[PDB]
């Protein structure tokens, strides 16, 4: 693989293009937070007398 | 690790320039000069 | 309606620089590839 | 006949040039839509 790749710079280069070009297009439509859900959810029954 | 069998060795096949036998950049001019001199003197140092 | 509309352009923009890219990796040339490329009209006016 | 075509190569990029002005022409005359209403062999009528 790497002799393969030596010889054709192309190749490689493209591999590299489409990766950097689909990260691009993730960055656009990726959710933006300070963090994941990190909490434990919780129910809470409410009831009044 | 699939950058540098892919991407990296094909770039140092194609856009990096010759190294004549013998030259570590102790002969480059101004602090690179001195940087290549001094961490060639500390790698003998180190190996010691 | 209103949320979103018109995205066909940006995706098929994104396509045909994927398909370049491919061909351009299939014969390892920049310039190859332009040849496939051309023959996009000829299938379209027909359809048309 | 592909033999002499190639001797021409200038006459024929003109004419693909036409090819892609009717193409353009026929893309923006065709008016869009999204799915076709097709005779599902029921229908229904409104009194008000
Ligand atoms: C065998 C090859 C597989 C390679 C896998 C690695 C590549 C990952 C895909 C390309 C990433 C970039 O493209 C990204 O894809 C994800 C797919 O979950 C999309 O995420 C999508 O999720 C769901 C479908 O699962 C859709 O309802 C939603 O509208 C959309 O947001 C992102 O909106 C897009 O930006
Ligand atoms: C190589 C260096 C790498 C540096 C990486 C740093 C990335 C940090 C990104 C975090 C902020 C991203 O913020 C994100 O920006 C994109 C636009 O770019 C926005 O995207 C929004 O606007 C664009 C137009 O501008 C619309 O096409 C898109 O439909 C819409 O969702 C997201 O709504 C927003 O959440
Ligand atoms: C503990 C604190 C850190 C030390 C700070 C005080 C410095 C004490 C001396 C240690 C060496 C410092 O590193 C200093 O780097 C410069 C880089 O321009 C060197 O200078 C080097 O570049 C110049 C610039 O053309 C050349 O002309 C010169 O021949 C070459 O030696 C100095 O020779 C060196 O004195
Ligand atoms: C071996 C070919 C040398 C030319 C390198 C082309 C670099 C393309 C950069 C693309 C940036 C997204
Ligand atoms: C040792 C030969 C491996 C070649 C792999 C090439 C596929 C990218």
């Amino acid at each position: 693989m790497p002799n393969f790749f030596i010889d054709r710079p192309i190749f490689a280069w493209v591999i590299a293009i489409i990766i950097m070009l689909a990260g691009g297009l993730a960055i656009l439509k990726l959710p933006v937070a300070q963090y994941p859900t990190i909490a434990p959810p919780a129910v809470t029954i409410s009831a009044s007398y | 690790v699939l950058v540098a069998l892919i991407l990296t060795p094909a770039l140092c096949a194609t856009m990096l320039k010759p190294i004549a036998k013998g030259d570590h950049g102790e002969g480059k001019k101004g602090f690179f000069g001195w940087f290549n001199r001094m961490f060639e003197k500390s790698t003998h140092h180190y190996t010691d | 309606e209103r949320l979103s509309g018109n995205q066909a352009p940006s995706l098929y923009a994104i396509s045909l620089i994927v398909v370049f890219l491919c061909l351009a990796a299939l014969y390892e040339s920049w310039s190859i590839p332009f040849s496939v490329m051309l023959v996009v009209p000829l299938g379209v006016i027909g359809a048309l | 006949s592909v033999g002499g075509i190639l001797r021409s190569t200038g006459r024929y990029l003109v004419l693909y040039l036409i090819i892609v002005v009717g193409m353009a022409y026929l893309f923006v005359r065709l008016p869009s839509s999204f799915l076709p209403d097709e005779d599902q062999g029921v229908f229904m009528t409104m009194v008000q």
